[PDB]
RNA sequence: AAAUUGAAGAGUUUGAUCAUGGCUCAGAUUGAACGCUGGCGGCAGGCCUAACACAUGCAAGUCGAACGGUAACAGGAAGAAGCUUGCUUCUUUGCUGACGAGUGGCGGACGGGUGAGUAAUGUCUGGGAAACUGCCUGAUGGAGGGGGAUAACUACUGGAAACGGUAGCUAAUACCGCAUAACGUCGCAAGACCAAAGAGGGGGACCUUCGGGCCUCUUGCCAUCGGAUGUGCCCAGAUGGGAUUAGCUAGUAGGUGGGGUAACGGCUCACCUAGGCGACGAUCCCUAGCUGGUCUGAGAGGAUGACCAGCCACACUGGAACUGAGACACGGUCCAGACUCCUACGGGAGGCAGCAGUGGGGAAUAUUGCACAAUGGGCGCAAGCCUGAUGCAGCCAUGCCGCGUGUAUGAAGAAGGCCUUCGGGUUGUAAAGUACUUUCAGCGGGGAGGAAGGGAGUAAAGUUAAUACCUUUGCUCAUUGACGUUACCCGCAGAAGAAGCACCGGCUAACUCCGUGCCAGCAGCCGCGGUAAUACGGAGGGUGCAAGCGUUAAUCGGAAUUACUGGGCGUAAAGCGCACGCAGGCGGUUUGUUAAGUCAGAUGUGAAAUCCCCGGGCUCAACCUGGGAACUGCAUCUGAUACUGGCAA
């Protein structure tokens, strides 16, 4: 009962980390439709046990670095 | 303020009679009702729905001796409360303490019951009221201070408002200078002349 | 020092204390935590002129919130009844 | 200064100033033999060192000029330095 | 139970009509300004421009219950007193009450002001961990024994001053060791280490070196674990315009290892990877403090963020750091620069975007007023001191609300004015006259409330050996208000001291006459005026408002005229010249499952203030206030599975 967030794999040229495209379904305010605005963050990757085009699932932890503030759990669906 | 000119114009002017003087005499052996104040009278005017509608409200307000800034505060409060709009604002008029003290007999003309409410001599529940604008609740009473309770115009009042109408929803005691007001007043137990639909439709413009 | 005070609202010559808990830094009238009860120094009979909360008050005394000389007769005078 | 107790505050921190200025600049010339010791390679000097400077450091904290916090993460990196000799 | 109840159009294109479409107007508001006029009172408001420059007075001081000391003052034990035999001298004397200056503790980072800068390091909403925290409070313990010196002070001395320098003495809760070391720090552990300060009141003798020892009470000090409050940091979303800004970034993204901050972190350093942001708008330019809220609009929406409250930035300009629990500090400290000021020419001082106030700018915004009497804040055990915070007073019709400037009668329809067909009508019950009332303003007198506390005592309880000192509980006593000549109430006489502004062709309610002649002129649009102008100027009359009335500037509405609710593209403006096609938008039918969007409930939060509903109190109202609803949102949990979407068949 942890609150995570799960979403694609964008990046993993860096070392030890990743990035991860969160993608939700918004309203909009004004026209009352549902639209897709995406959110980038900074993922660590300890042991780089994940890859591009793959599903991850992050947690909220302490900065690791200037733009890190998340940790993955676990990795699924890992499509090639 | 307060309007000082003359009142027979005014009830030339609405066409009708609106009650402002004391009523010993008739309007026809007073003026001229018939005609309107002016070189250009003797003509009846021809108006259109908006002078029909300033021509109503204006005759509601010279009656009850109101202005523009203190009538539309009124109407405002009427559409404020719930149910009929025009019914809550002829009930918040008639409760004013100048209206009251009008309807039983206490004055003979609604200035002079200003007059009187100005110059203190009434008080409601025992108590003094310097305001001609004073919001009357039922079950209240008014009653006539000892100080001017002697007064040739304060019985007269009382012997032109035998030989006027009544009114129901009020009580009064000649002997002891003294009224109750029951209930609040409906439509049905007001003058049926004033069409106060053309008034929200003034004021909603 | 977080502190249990008076608070003054109303029309001039006619003033109207809140009882309100909040550190002793901040203004009279700017920033609180909690409002406990009123106060009218003018009030008419069969008016209430203090409506405080001495269990709330006391949740606070056992923190460490202080007391002025006002609120601890404000409390006095709810007690005395 | 248009206030005595500006004008008195004006020389009761830089008495302060120079007191703590010296105590700072004592405690770290401690430090500094130790960080010195530490990469000459002995394990002996050093942590006699450690056992001279840690006391004053803990002194320093007690009294406020520094904070147990720093204090204790100087300690931690100089013993971390020392036990890998 | 209630918490809402909410929608108007008109004029003008044209010989005439319909349609589309543009312009204007009736409406509601302002921190508003100008013209005319001007009675009062109550609650509110008052440099939006030059974050331009400031003369002058205040705005942060307090503690003798921290310690040396008495420069002033009064109360003196004693004695030198002129002697009057008690005293109107006066050395000396800190012993006493108190205290200039100084050391020291605390406060100065709160309170107050401004919005230049910041379009994100800021603000709001909702989540967190990797942190600190004086004064406040709970618990566990400790509180031992020493020292060297500095002020103030004395002598000398530099300098015009500001400001210092040298030689010497002394005090503490100032400073430093030092003694111990725990549930504190380090480390796997063993083990190492870090703290204090005392002060005040009263008492029985065991003691006294006659100062005090000794006992009790209060207060104060140090370590740790906590609590509350406050502060620092991070993430997600939201928070202006411009693409005629399409490429930006090399400490830049990350990693390893040191250093550093109270704390995580390229925060910083050495090395290694070439990554990172960006069409969902990176970067750059312009403007702009943000929010709760305010105006308009029925409503979605549009504009805006003055006064009340919360957050952020700043204190002449650009940077810096110390003390300090907490500033990189409005009235704290260095340095550089401009602007003033003193000068003996070597040299020094100052920062009103604090409260009043000055000059200048502008259309424009106030009194160098009283008080700490209340609520707060700082200091102090307390009394008590300071407080331009605050409570109040002064000016301004700038806005809101209330009252009045008299009521009744009063036809000979007075006189006069205006119009006229010359009969008359209008001003007109209007005035005068007649009886009455006196609210407001003025005079006199009375008179609440904002005042709870504090002090002096007394009795009891706690307290201890103790009826001592101290705390609490009651009771008694003389008191503590700037406002204030208070609100408010009662008599005096007398209608007396109190009404103006705009408009009258249509939009829009209200017409006649006289002077003029496309001249003078009005104007928001249609437009009027070229000898009978209801449109110019004046008079009479009338209409709308009212101590306000008009004009001007800004916002919204009408404007469905940026249309999500709520519009169009054949001919008024609008379909790319036509195709392919990435991203993207949407998607046939059945089952099963997940339960993201969606739907239901619950919890936390969505500050208070403001809107609304039900009431209450200032003689009503404005105004204040009690409770509730609401804040359409966000996060989490419990579920439902009809639809979209994820997966499989
Ligand atoms: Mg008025
Ligand atoms: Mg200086
Ligand atoms: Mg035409
Ligand atoms: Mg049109
Ligand atoms: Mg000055
Ligand atoms: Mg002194
Ligand atoms: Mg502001
Ligand atoms: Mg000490
Ligand atoms: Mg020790
Ligand atoms: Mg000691
Ligand atoms: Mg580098
Ligand atoms: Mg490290
Ligand atoms: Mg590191
Ligand atoms: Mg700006
Ligand atoms: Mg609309
Ligand atoms: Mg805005
Ligand atoms: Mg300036
Ligand atoms: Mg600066
Ligand atoms: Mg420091
Ligand atoms: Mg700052
Ligand atoms: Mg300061
Ligand atoms: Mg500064
Ligand atoms: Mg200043
Ligand atoms: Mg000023
Ligand atoms: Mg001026
Ligand atoms: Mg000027
Ligand atoms: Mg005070
Ligand atoms: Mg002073
Ligand atoms: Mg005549
Ligand atoms: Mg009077
Ligand atoms: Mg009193
Ligand atoms: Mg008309
Ligand atoms: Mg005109
Ligand atoms: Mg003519
Ligand atoms: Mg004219
Ligand atoms: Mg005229
Ligand atoms: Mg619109
Ligand atoms: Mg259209
Ligand atoms: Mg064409
Ligand atoms: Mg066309
Ligand atoms: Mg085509
Ligand atoms: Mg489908
Ligand atoms: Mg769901
Ligand atoms: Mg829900
Ligand atoms: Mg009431
Ligand atoms: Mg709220
Ligand atoms: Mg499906
Ligand atoms: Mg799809």
């Amino acid at each position: 009962k942890i609150r995570t967030l799960q979403g694609r794999v964008v990046s993993d040229k860096m070392e030890k980390s990743i990035v991860v495209a969160i993608e939700r379904f918004v309203k909009h305010p004004i026209y009352g439709k549902f639209i897709k605005r995406t959110t980038k963050l900074h993922v660590h990757d300890e042991n780089n046990e994940c890859g591009i085009g793959d599903v991850v699932e992050i947690r909220e932890c302490r900065p690791l670095s200037k733009t890190k503030s998340w940790t993955l759990v676990r990795v699924v669906e890992k499509a090639v | 303020a307060r309007y000082l000119g003359p009142k027979l114009k005014l009830s030339r002017r609405e066409g009708t009679d609106l009650f402002l003087k004391s009523g010993v005499r008739a309007i026809d052996t007073k003026c001229k009702i018939e005609q309107a104040p002016g070189q250009h009278g003797a003509r009846k005017p021809r108006l259109s729905d908006y002078g029909v509608q300033l021509r109503e409200k204006q005759k509601v307000r010279r009656i009850y001796g109101v202005l523009e800034r203190q009538f539309r505060n009124y109407y405002k409060e009427a559409a404020r409360l719930k149910g009929n709009t025009g019914e809550n604002l002829l009930a918040l008029l008639e409760g004013r303490l100048d209206n009251v003290v009008y309807r039983m007999g206490f004055g003979a003309t609604r200035a002079e019951a200003r007059q009187l409410v100005s110059h203190k001599a009434i008080m409601v529940n025992g108590r003094v009221v310097n305001i001609a604008s004073y919001q009357v609740s039922p079950n209240d009473v008014v009653s006539i201070r000892e100080k001017a309770k002697k007064q040739s115009r304060v019985k007269a009042a009382l012997e032109l408002a035998e030989q006027r109408e009544k009114p129901t929803w009020l009580e009064v005691d000649a002997g002891k200078m003294e009224g109750t007001f029951k209930r609040k007043p409906e439509r049905s137990d007001l003058s049926a002349d004033i069409n106060e639909h053309l008034i929200v439709e003034l004021y909603s413009k | 020092m977080v502190t249990i005070r008076l608070a003054r609202h109303g029309a001039k010559k006619r003033p109207f204390y809140q009882v309100v808990v909040a550190d002793s830094r901040n203004a009279r009238n700017g920033r609180f935590i909690e409002r406990v009860g009123f106060f009218n120094p003018i009030a008419s009979e069969k008016e209430e002129g203090t409506r405080l909360d001495l269990d709330r008050i006391a949740h606070w005394v056992g923190q460490g919130a202080t007391i002025s000389d006002r609120v601890a007769a404000l409390i006095k005078e709810v007690n005395k009844a | 200064a248009n206030i005595k107790s500006a004008k008195k505050r004006a020389i009761q921190s830089e008495k302060a100033r120079k007191h703590n200025a010296s105590r700072r600049s004592m405690m770290r010339t401690f430090i500094k033999k130790v960080y010195a010791a530490i990469e000459a390679g002995d394990k002996a000097a050093a942590q006699k060192a450690f056992n001279e400077m840690q006391p004053i450091v803990d002194r320093q904290a007690a009294k406020g000029l520094i904070h147990k916090n720093k204090a204790a993460r100087h300690k931690a990196n100089l013993t971390a330095q020392i036990n890998k000799l």
